[PDB]
RNA sequence: GUCGAUCCUAAGGGUCGGGGGAACCCCGACAGAUAGCGCGUCGCGCGUACUCCGAAAGGGAAUCGGGUUAAAAUUCCUGAACCGGGACGUGGCGGUUGACGGCAACGUUAGGAAGUCCGGAGACGUCGGCGGGAGCCUCGGGAAGAGUUAUCUUUUCUGUUUAACAGCCUGCCCACCCUGGAAUCGGCUCAGCCGGAGGUAGGGUCCAGCGGCUGGAAGAGCACCGCACGUGGUGUCCGGUGCGCUCCCGGCGGCCCUUGAAAAUCCGGAGGACCGAAUGCCGUCCACGCCCGGUCGUACUCAUAACCGCAUCAG
RNA sequence: AGGAUUGGCUCUGAGGGCUGG
RNA sequence: CCAACUCAGAACUGGUACGGACAAGGGGAAUCCGACUGUUUAAUUAAAACAAAGCAUUGCGAUGGUCCCAACGGAUGUUU
């Protein structure tokens, strides 16, 4: 498992053809965006809840988004 | 207190059967075999370690498993000789070669003596 | 002061260019404000020319005559002064200000390369262009 | 204080082996465990690694010497004898 | 009777030499053109201990005469040798401790070690710690040399035989008392299965000529003739004399 | 595929040729046109008579939690990784044909290369003292449940969890580098010991980690309280202590007429034959993507009843 | 060899670490 | 402000009890033998017997000493 630090980088890896699914984990102090790729599970942490909603609706169509 | 057992069929405390105790997310202690200590690269004569290279088992140095920058030193004889040893050889090579030129010239002045 | 002067051939003793031959361009015996120790600006050979022989073709010989140079500031304790001299004009090509910017450094190295190659082709200073073996 | 009147280093043998053998072995016991002058670096840092092998801690020079002393008495005589013969031949 | 201890050693088995940790045979270079005519320079890299051998050994690196490679050698270390020293082998090598020269080039009275018996055999005489041979005289007509061996015997060897200048390092080893059976145990642990030794008079008749009797005693002269067959040849073999060596006898 | 066997070599074993022998057999690479390997594309170069057996405690490519059975699991399930191969694609990198930075120790993710040559790792005794890490033990506070309660007890007990792997940080004890030039000698360990062969001091580099943070990962596990008879909620927190115990590591010292394996395998280096482009090809140990994973062992006992002793034997 | 001391309870003294010019 | 447990002393006190169980040398004056540690008759002998360091003698310079082998060869010997 690897951690993505930039939202821009997370979007780039979300558009990869091997990105099988994306899962949204909402904790009590942040939201984690996890994208399952061929080799690694990339995770992005977004402390600001409001800033996380904007990214949630910006994901490419066809990618299986799940809420945890 | 919780007591442990070997996780393999190796029942003797050999150097290759070393282990560490780890507490798992399940709340229990368990063994995990630990690889033996490795020396890492060393100088041919003095035996001092070669700086800039980690100490790993021989298979862990394999190019596919270790990045190139971690198994090299950017200098002549890098990873084989220390900086001091390389400096000694360079000076010795230059000074010895210069002395040969002096010997060659010195015998030409005496050869013509006749 | 006496022998550590420009055009004096030296041999690098440390760093990634240890064992390379170089020529002093500017000497700072007193040391600048940033560097309070004796040092000099040298233009050495990173890649020596190959062995040029008669049987090689003209195209092959031209490639084997190529030289690659480096511009660097070096402490006096990290060079070995020699009795050889290389009289090539480098006062304008190589300067302290050059090392400040990467683009300037590349241009000076290319210009220094041209003056080393032309000197090499004349057959003079064979020792300077010969690889030190150690 | 003076812990032993005369036994010295052979006090590790207690009351065993007889006084003469302890007295006899004391000479070599002291010599083989002492530091010797290094002609190369100029320091008293030469100690025995194994019988006949003497290494300097500082400069790392390893020298072949006597079993229990760096230089045996016959070793000095041999060097002078060889030196005399060399001078005559090289005359 | 049964096979006595002395007879069981020849079969090998548990009496073979313990050589697991030995560094290899110590010998001169193979005689070649360079040593026969001129000299070849070598460098001592390390002085090492050889289990079972009192004398230290020296690892020397040579430049191969006609191949592009290094030539490794293992020499019996002479007293005074040190790491980083240059060692010269050949006919024209100078007379200095550590150099290997043919006996023809070594003047009379010199101290030498690891002396060859046959030209090119790479050294058989005076190899133990503190031992040496003394060059006595040369015979240009016969091309032979006289040397005095450590035992005090004079031997004729061809002048082409090589020898190292100096004496073997590690001398004086046997002067130190062992003081303990354990020290003897460790000494012979790395040599061979020869210790401890049981006295023949302590055995039964079945396994030794000296065995038996209601008192411990030999019962017959311990001096046995040269031609006695194996199993009978025990004690003082072919003794020219016995008893304390006094006067000229101990010379 | 990940635990082993399998591979490697040890003491040694079995052998060719040769030498012996009526023969069964004996010696065992010692009497000899070795095995072949490498690079081009069949040719050149190299080439010292064993491509053999010999370790389920020596050496050694890679797997971790959680869950699951009446009986199996580091093998099954789920999730997350890794190793060894095979193939091409995209992007990146280099061309001053073969990168850049640092005075230096060295740093950075890439960043030519054949025959030949060189070094290192693998790789090593024992004892003693110190130092570091992990697990355990132990003390206090917070919260959860339980025990005691005629009396006393802000009390007693149970627990209060965090895997491989990935990134970043840290930089032990040493080693190393730069500046500088020391007697009124100083620095320094429990013990040593170190310094014009450059100390103290100042500023750096590197190395260890079973160290820290984050990802993995709370979604898990555990505890407790509910609702139904699967499902929801709460908590899993904050410190101290050590000639303590077990294991691992570091560094130093003692000891030897004792100096305490080998090979497979892997890494690095010296050398530079040969090779591209006038800028489009060539090169690339970089990132990502794609494919593949043999055979055999695996239950259970390991013992005052599963082994041997005639037995369910006080051995 | 020979001799003295040793429980419980309530105290006293001595032996440290880290911060603050 | 935070500390762990070693040492020393004093008062008081019990039916002089207190290393309260557990744990855990009897001591001395001599003779004989073997120096010591070690080893030994598994299943009647553990010893004064064996070994031992030390001491002494003997053979042998490799075309060799000692020994194994039917023969060829081999052990000591990776030796001097
Ligand atoms: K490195
Ligand atoms: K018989
Ligand atoms: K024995
Ligand atoms: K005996
Ligand atoms: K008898
Ligand atoms: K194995
Ligand atoms: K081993
Ligand atoms: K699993
Ligand atoms: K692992
Ligand atoms: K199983
Ligand atoms: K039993
Ligand atoms: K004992
Ligand atoms: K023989
Ligand atoms: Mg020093
Ligand atoms: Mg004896
Ligand atoms: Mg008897
Ligand atoms: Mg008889
Ligand atoms: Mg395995
Ligand atoms: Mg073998
Ligand atoms: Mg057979
Ligand atoms: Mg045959
Ligand atoms: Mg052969
Ligand atoms: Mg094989
Ligand atoms: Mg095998
Ligand atoms: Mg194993
Ligand atoms: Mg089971
Ligand atoms: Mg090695
Ligand atoms: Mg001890
Ligand atoms: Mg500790
Ligand atoms: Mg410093
Ligand atoms: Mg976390
Ligand atoms: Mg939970
Ligand atoms: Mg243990
Ligand atoms: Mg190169
Ligand atoms: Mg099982
Ligand atoms: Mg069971
Ligand atoms: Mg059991
Ligand atoms: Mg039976
Ligand atoms: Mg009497
Ligand atoms: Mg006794
Ligand atoms: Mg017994
Ligand atoms: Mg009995
Ligand atoms: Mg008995
Ligand atoms: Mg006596
Ligand atoms: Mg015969
Ligand atoms: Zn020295």
């Amino acid at each position: 498992p690897k951690q993505i630090h930039e939202i821009k980088d997370f979007l780039l890896t979300a558009r990869r053809k091997d990105a099988r699914t994306v899962k949204i984990k909402k904790n009590k102090d942040m939201v984690k965006f996890k994208v399952r790729c061929s080799k690694y599970l990339y995770t992005l942490c977004v402390s600001d809840f409001e800033k996380a909603d904007k990214l949630k609706q910006s994901l490419p169509p066809g990618l299986s988004v799940q809420d945890l | 207190v919780q007591r442990l057992t070997y996780r393999k069929r190796h029942s003797y405390a050999t150097k290759s059967n070393q282990h560490r105790v780890v507490k798992t997310p399940g709340g229990k202690l368990i063994y995990q075999t630990t690889k033996k200590r490795a020396n890492g690269p060393k100088c041919p004569v003095t035996g001092k370690r070669i700086q800039g290279i980690p100490h790993l088992r021989p298979a862990e140095y394999k190019r596919s498993r270790l990045s190139r920058n971690r198994r090299t030193v950017n200098r002549a004889y890098g990873g084989v000789l220390s900086g001091s040893a390389v400096r000694e050889r360079i000076i010795r090579a230059f000074l010895v070669e210069e002395q040969k030129i002096v010997k060659k010239v010195l015998k030409i002045q005496k050869a013509k003596e006749k | 002061v006496k022998f550590l002067k420009p055009n004096k051939a030296v041999i690098l003793l440390q760093g990634k260019y240890a064992g390379r031959k170089a020529v002093i361009v500017r000497a700072f015996d007193e040391g600048t404000r940033d560097r309070p120790y004796g040092h000099c600006l040298v233009a050495g050979i990173s890649k020596y020319p190959k062995k040029v022989i008669r049987k090689d073709s003209a195209k092959k010989q031209a490639k084997k005559s190529r030289v690659k140079a480096f511009i660097k500031l070096v402490n006096y304790n990290h060079i070995m002064p020699t009795r050889y001299t290389l009289d090539v004009d480098l006062k304008d090509v190589v300067n302290a200000d050059v090392l400040q910017a990467r683009d300037k450094k590349v241009t000076a190295a290319k210009e220094t390369k041209a003056r080393f190659e032309e000197r090499f082709k004349t057959g003079k200073n064979r020792w300077f262009f010969t690889k030190l073996r150690f | 204080t003076k812990r032993t009147k005369k036994a010295g280093i052979v006090g590790k043998y207690g009351t065993r082996y007889g006084a003469s053998l302890r007295k006899q072995i004391k000479k070599m016991e002291v010599s083989q465990h002492s530091k010797y002058f290094c002609e190369f670096c100029g320091k008293y840092a030469v100690k025995r690694k194994a019988v006949g092998i003497w290494g300097c801690k500082d400069c790392g020079k390893v020298k072949a010497g006597g079993a229990y002393t760096l230089n045996t008495a016959s070793a000095v005589t041999v060097r002078s004898t060889i030196r005399r013969l060399r001078e005559q031949t090289e005359s | 009777g049964r096979v006595i201890r002395a007879q069981r050693k020849g079969a090998g088995s548990v009496f073979k030499s313990h050589t697991h940790h030995r560094k290899g045979p110590a010998r001169f270079r193979t005689l070649d053109f360079g040593e026969r005519n001129g000299y070849l320079k070598g460098v001592i890299t390390e002085v090492i201990h050889d289990p079972g051998r009192g004398a230290p050994l020296a690892r020397v690196t040579f430049r191969h005469p006609f191949r592009y490679k290094h030539q490794k050698e293992l020499f019996v270390a002479a007293e005074g040798m040190y790491t980083g020293q240059f060692v010269y082998c050949g006919k024209k090598a100078t007379l200095m401790v550590g150099n290997v020269l043919p006996l023809r080039s070594i003047p009379e009275g010199a101290v030498v070690c690891n002396v060859e018996h046959k030209v090119g055999d790479r050294g058989v005489f005076a190899r133990c710690s503190g031992d040496y041979a003394i060059v006595i005289s040369h015979n240009p007509d016969n091309g032979t040399t006289r040397v005095k061996l450590p035992s005090g015997a004079k031997k004729i060897v061809p002048s082409g035989c090589r020898a190292m200048i100096g004496q073997v390092a590690g001398g004086g080893r046997t002067e130190k008392p062992m003081l303990k059976a354990g020290n003897a145990y460790h000494k012979y642990r790395v040599k061979r299965n020869c210790w401890p030794k049981v006295r023949g008079v302590a055995m039964n008749p079945v396994e030794h000529p000296h065995g038996g009797g209601n008192h411990q005693h030999i019962g017959h002269a311990s001096t046995v003739r040269r031609d006695a067959p194996p199993g009978q040849k025990v004690g003082l073999i072919a003794a020219r004399r016995t008893g304390r060596l006094r006067g000229q006898a101990r010379a």
